Parts: C-alpha cells; sequence; structure tokens
RNA sequence: GCGAGGAACCUCAUUUGGGAUAUGGUGAAAACCGUAGGUGC
RNA sequence: GAGGACUCUACCGAGAGUGGAUGACGUCAAAUCAGCACGGCCCUUACAUCCGGGGCGACCACGUGUUACAAUGGAGGGACAAAGGGCAGCUACCGGGCGACCGGAUGCGAACUCUAAACCCUUCCCCAGUUCGGAUCGGAGUCUGCAACUCGACUCCGUGAAGCUGGAUUCGCUAGUAAUCGCGCAUCAGCCAUGGCGCGGUG
C-alpha cells in the first residue's frame, strides 16, 4: 500500500474541478477517492470509453480505476 | 614515510616488463553470451577479462594499458 | 469449553489454542505469554484460575468466532456490493 | 622443535606441528574432542597414529576451508607425512593402509546449457 | 573404508546401501540404533555375528552380498513401523529366525 | 532501432538533466502536492538503457554500453581492449 | 524458463482519442493562446 | 619472518589422466530483413510523427520447472565451519520498532563492508490430512516510483485448499558424478528471479 508518510494520492486538478463544481470526464484512473468527491458523477476513461461513476460514501478510499473495467 | 606504487593492467607480461615486487591476486571476470543472434540458446562461449595488479614500495623516498596509483 | 469450542484435551496448549477460528500458532503463543501459562503442559492440566485467565485474555481484545465470521461475511458482502 | 607437514583435501588445508608429548591434540586453539564431536571424525584424524604411536606425541593443528569431512581427511594426510619425517622406516606401514596418497578430486565446474555438471535438461 | 565402531568394511558397505540423499551419518545412526535394538529386544552371539548370520540366511560373491543387502533393506522399508531402525531390527531377528516375507524373495 | 526512439531518449535525458535539481529539492522535503506538477518526462524513471550504436533495448551490458551480440562481435574483432577468449 | 540476461508509466512495435506537420490562460498530456523516415513485405 | 596464501619460472614415469575449447569433413531452399548492413516492391494529408489512457498479465491441451504428499521427518533451544562473487553503493555502531527498514552517525571506489545451510547435541510431536502441506481469500502496513486498480516486491494477524508416492509410456548420468544443502552474479528505481550463469559443503 501507499506509505502513510506520503498520505493519499489525490489528483490536484481533478480535486480542484470537483471543489469548483454535470459529469466530469477524467483519465485519472489511479486517483484515490476523497470524501469531497461524494455526490458527484465522474466519467473515468477505460481505454476506449468513459464509464460514469456516481460517488457514494462506501467507495471512499478506493482508486477511481477500480470502478471502470478495461477488459 | 614511504611511497607505495600500485600498477594494474590487463597483461601480465606488460606489467612485469613495466615494473623494471609483491604480486597481488588477479581479478578475473567471465562473460557468458549466446553464440547465436536469435533464439538458439544452450550454445554459449566464455570471454575472460583479467586485471593484474602489482605493488612496490620505496621507503623514505610505461606502455599504454597500465594505470599506476602512487600513495 | 473455553469459548463455545471443546478443545482436544490431550494436545499441548500452544497447539490446542489454534483450534479456535480466530487464533493461529503465533496468536496462541502470544496469548499464553500474556496469560502467564506454560506452553508445555496439556489442556487437561489447567487449573480453573489458569483457564479463567486464558479466557479473559481471549475476550476483550480478540475476534475469535461468531463475531469474526460475521465481520468477514460483512466485508465479503461489502466487496460484492462494490 | 616441531616436525612440520601439510595436508590438502578438496578446499581444506591442514597444518601439523608434531612434538614429543602425551596425546593432547589441539586444533584451532580448541581440543580435538570439542572441535570434532563426531567419533567418526576423531577416528579419521587420529588414524595413522594408532596404525604405528599415539600417547607419545603432542600435536597442534591449524585448519581452514572446506567442511568437517574435508578438514578431518586433510588433517589425516598431514599427520601421515609428518610421521615419515620422524622415522624413514615407517613409510611402508602408512602407504599400505593408503594414508600418504593425496586424493586430487575437486568439485567439477558447471558446464553451460546444463543445470549441473553432468546433468542435462529433460528432453522428452 | 573402515567402520567407525566395528572396523569391518561390510558394515560400511551396508551403510552405503542404506544411505539416502547423501546423508551418511544418518544411515550410520540408523544402523547402530537397529543393532542396539536387536540386542535390547529378543537376543547367543553378538549383534554383529547375528547380523552376519541373517545376511547369510537371506554368481560372484560380491554380487551375492550386494543383492542380499539390497533385498534386506528393501523388505525393511516394505514392512510397517514408525522408526526405520525399529523396523529394520525386525528384519534382522526374522532373518535369523528364517521366516517372513524377506526370506527367499 | 529506429530514429524516433533515439530522439525521444535524448529528449528525456535532456529534460531529466534540466529538472534534476528541483525534483531533488522537493523530494528531500515532504512536498508531494507539487512533486506531481513536474512533467512525467522529467522523472528519471523513464530512462531505458539502449545500445549506444545499434539502439537495441535488450541484452544491455553496463560496463561497455553495448548489447551481447555487439560485444561478441567486437571481442572477436579485438576492438574491446583487454577482453579475450577463454581457451577452455 | 526462447529473441527476453528485468512489459505498472518508458521499453512498445499493438488498440482508442487529442495534436503538430518570459509569463498567463486553456489542457489528461502533447500542444495552443495573449501580453530523410518505416520494428512495412 | 617464510609454515601457508598470493603470482612468475624449470623437469615431470620406460618402468615396481580428467573436464573444456579448437571442428579443414557436412545436408537441411534449416533460423535470423525485429541485433546490424543490404538488391527489389510499397507507404508520404500518412504504413511518417508527439502525447495521455488501455493491451502484451483476460480463460481447455501440451512442454519446462518449484513445493509437497512426511519419523532417513516437522517444530523449539544451543554448538558448527566454506568457496567464489558484488560494494555511490554496501554498511561498523546507538536507539522508534513484533517485523519488513527509518534516523542519527562510521569505514570503504576494495587480499572497510553483504557468505552459509544441510550437519552435532537437548526437548516436544507418534502415524493423525496431523505441530505434514502451504493454494486461495480477508485485514493492517514498509519500500521504490509523479503514479502499485487493471498490473510490483516484502513484512505482520487471521483463513486455512488439493495432495496418502503417481497407469500405458518416458527423461538424465557412470564419480567429488547423480541426489541433496546453502551462497553469489548479469540485466535493474522496484520487481514477477521457482528462470539463466557460477561457487562451494556430504556424497
Ligand atoms: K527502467
Amino acid at each position: 500500500s501507499r506509505s502513510l508518510k506520503k498520505g493519499p494520492y489525490i489528483n490536484l486538478k481533478l480535486e480542484k474541478k470537483v471543489l469548483a463544481m454535470a459529469v466530469i470526464k477524467t483519465w485519472a484512473r489511479a486517483s484515490m477517492i476523497s470524501p469531497d468527491f461524494v455526490g458527484h458523477t465522474i466519467a473515468v476513461h477505460n481505454g476506449n470509453k468513459f464509464i460514469p461513476v456516481f460517488v457514494t460514501e462506501n467507495m471512499v478510499g478506493h482508486k477511481l480505476g477500480e470502478f471502470s473495467p478495461t477488459r | 614515510q614511504k611511497i607505495r606504487i600500485k600498477l594494474k593492467s590487463y597483461d601480465y607480461m606488460l606489467v612485469d616488463k613495466s615494473a623494471e615486487p609483491i604480486p597481488l591476486p588477479t581479478h578475473k571476470r567471465i562473460f557468458t553470451v549466446n553464440r547465436s543472434t536469435f533464439v538458439n540458446k544452450k550454445s554459449r562461449e566464455q570471454f575472460e577479462l583479467s586485471s593484474y595488479k602489482r605493488l612496490i614500495d620505496i621507503y623514505n623516498s610505461l606502455p599504454s594499458g597500465v594505470e599506476v596509483e602512487i600513495k | 469449553r473455553i469459548v463455545g469450542v471443546d478443545l482436544p484435551q490431550n494436545k499441548r496448549g500452544f497447539i490446542a489454542l489454534t483450534y479456535i477460528y480466530g487464533i493461529g500458532r503465533s496468536s496462541a503463543i502470544t496469548i499464553l505469554d500474556k496469560a502467564g501459562v506454560d506452553r508445555d503442559i496439556k489442556v487437561k492440566d489447567w487449573s480453573d484460575d489458569q483457564a479463567a485467565a486464558i479466557r479473559d485474555v481471549i475476550g476483550a481484545g480478540y475476534k475469535v468466532e461468531g463475531d469474526l465470521r460475521s465481520e468477514v461475511q460483512l466485508n465479503i458482502k461489502r466487496l460484492m456490493d462494490i | 622443535d616441531y616436525i612440520n607437514a601439510i595436508g590438502r583435501r578438496k578446499a581444506a588445508v591442514a597444518r601439523v606441528y608434531l612434538s614429543e608429548g602425551s596425546g593432547k591434540i589441539v586444533i584451532n586453539k580448541r581440543e580435538i574432542e570439542q572441535y570434532f564431536p563426531s567419533s567418526i571424525l576423531q577416528y579419521i584424524v587420529k588414524q595413522p597414529l594408532l596404525k604405528l604411536v599415539a600417547a607419545k606425541y603432542d600435536i597442534k593443528i591449524n585448519l581452514r576451508g572446506g567442511g568437517f569431512k574435508g578438514q578431518s581427511e586433510a588433517a589425516r594426510l598431514a599427520i601421515a607425512r609428518a610421521l615419515v619425517k620422524i622415522n624413514p622406516d615407517d613409510k611402508p606401514a602408512l602407504r599400505s593402509e593408503g594414508f600418504i596418497t593425496r586424493d586430487p578430486r575437486v568439485v567439477e565446474r558447471k558446464k553451460p546449457g546444463r543445470p549441473k555438471a553432468r546433468k542435462r535438461f529433460q528432453f522428452s | 573404508l573402515p567402520d567407525p565402531v566395528y572396523g569391518d568394511v561390510r558394515v560400511t558397505k551396508f551403510v552405503n546401501h542404506l544411505m539416502y540423499d547423501g546423508k551418511k551419518n544418518t544411515a550410520f545412526s540408523i544402523f547402530y540404533g537397529a543393532l542396539d535394538i536387536v540386542k535390547t529386544k529378543h537376543s547367543e552371539k553378538s549383534a554383529l555375528e547375528i547380523w552376519k548370520a541373517a545376511l547369510d540366511n537371506i554368481i560372484r560373491p560380491e554380487r551375492k552380498e550386494s543383492i542380499s543387502m539390497k533385498n534386506l533393506i528393501l523388505y525393511a522399508r516394505k514392512r510397517g513401523g514408525k522408526t526405520m531402525a525399529d523396523k529394520l531390527a525386525a528384519e534382522i531377528v526374522d532373518a535369523f529366525n528364517n521366516q517372513g516375507a524377506a526370506f527367499k524373495r | 532501432a529506429k530514429e524516433s526512439m533515439k530522439a525521444r531518449e535524448v529528449k528525456r535525458a535532456k529534460l531529466v538533466a534540466k529538472y534534476a535539481a528541483k525534483r531533488a529539492a522537493l523530494k528531500a522535503e515532504g512536498n508531494y502536492e507539487a512533486l506531481q506538477l513536474l512533467p512525467k518526462n522529467a522523472s528519471p524513471v523513464r530512462l531505458h538503457n539502449r545500445c549506444s550504436m545499434t539502439g537495441r533495448p535488450k541484452g544491455y551490458m553496463r560496463q561497455f554500453g553495448i548489447s551481447r551480440i555487439q560485444f561478441r562481435e567486437m571481442a572477436s574483432a579485438g576492438l574491446i581492449p583487454g577482453v579475450k577468449k577463454a581457451s577452455w
């Protein structure tokens, strides 16, 4: 896992877009979901499509690419 | 006070002729590569690269390929 | 016996404590050291005070059975719902 | 002072200093009964002394390299040639039992294309 | 090669036959334990003489000795038991008594 | 092989050498919300060791900087100083 | 258990999409904005 | 100060060798245009070129291996003594730590630093799918790296699967050899390394 000395890996641009916020498209598959994301529609790239994800409190703490299969 | 001269090369005759001496143990490296340029494994040949070192001392006070350290 | 489980009496304690769902060999050794019981005598050769100490060490700080099964099943169900 | 000899067996070199005394074999600043706790290993090292001579010599041995069977066999060879220096009439008594001959067998190098020296991969 | 306790090359050859995996002192210990058990349980002559008589009870003479030792070891492995020496002692006593699945097999 | 491979390798080396100071300054401290603002090419993790002349990215040797086939060629040709062929 | 004796990004040739042929702002990045080559046969 | 090491020379059975490399002598239209050059053809508003995000890792048959299926054994506690090869990286020593290694410091660009296990004693297990086995899955973390979801390694705590020595057939060798036990290196930020290349113990 990611070491606690570094903290969570949240993409700064995606976090800024969510805080300033419609479905938000992104390629940040390795971004960790933060509690501020809850209640938002994030369309994650998967290789050829943008799978939409509605963020709920249960998903907090998981990478955004876990809810968008590639194969 | 003393001066120590350490010679080192890759040719024993060359260092022996250069040093006008305690003989230090040699450093022999062995490289193993595939004879073929493609999938044909199990056919290998060995290339040896040797380093010969000599030490001399002068108490109270060269061909190419030899490096000499004076201390 | 000890907690909902009847251990094999003839076995030594440090291996007979592994028959509970939440305890392995290392947890058994740790619990024996914490309760001060030797790891050589059998389960049958336990005083009531020794058994009470072992039971109190097991409780209030360990998930053993029933609760552990419910927690594992809840985690599996949450992962499935994910 | 001390009759000197050397023995080699695999990657193990033994040095012997045999002086007049009463037993008391010391190896690497340690007693022979505590350095080699196996009775087979003590029988190999003290073999040529019993063949001819024990309880009449004090022996100090320095060992380096190899394992316990390599060192014990190397130590036996060193003692065997040290006894022939003390008396030239003891040579046939030691060669007949096969003690002065050095065994030159060492671990063979691993050839390429094979997992071991003479072991080949399974073809099928 | 001399035996470490008895000084007979036949004992060394038998231990060589017994040897597994390159471990020779283990085979020596097994043989000596079996020779001790053959005297502790049952048991005339010494353990070494009893073992030699059992080998005789069980073509070049060297080949005969080798096949006798191999047969004795094979049937010792075949018979049941927990400790290998505890097993093998039964083969020595049974070959001395001239019976069992080992004899004439 | 190819030419775009070598061109982008040289570009990566140039960017890494350009940004080698600020990245170390940010890594020595605890800063990570700004360490992700550096371009991905600037990190030294995208630096493969290609052959110096042919450009083969496999079979690389660190001592000489050449692949195994090129090494055998030059060792047979005598171009590499010191390296000989074992008689055994 | 091979070219491969180091496929998370790079390697990478394969697929989808966006480009071109000093500071800001817009961008996932490339990039934008104002003040000969082929790892093709 | 010369018994070993280490590295230079000279003789070596007519009397009481081995391992490896050389391969004039070869046929397969055998393999290699993707190591590298190169005759011909085909791409230039794209088969050229830059970048993000995916794939090469998705799920029955064959080959090559690693663990086992256990008492010539597993566990716990003590005693052992190797050859070769690496070190801008390994690390002497003090403590935060259960542990992976972090945080202060010390030598070392190399006859200062990483190298044993199988063995030898003592005790438990006593034939049980077990104190055998270690697959799979849940939780906590430690690293590397901008980033570990697809898709890394390692360390703790649980969970504990098939597996009771394997039919027809078939593979490897003739001695420091098979069978075993550990150690090291190449590429490499990390690593899938149970692979490849070597080194020694007992035998
Ligand atoms: K790399």
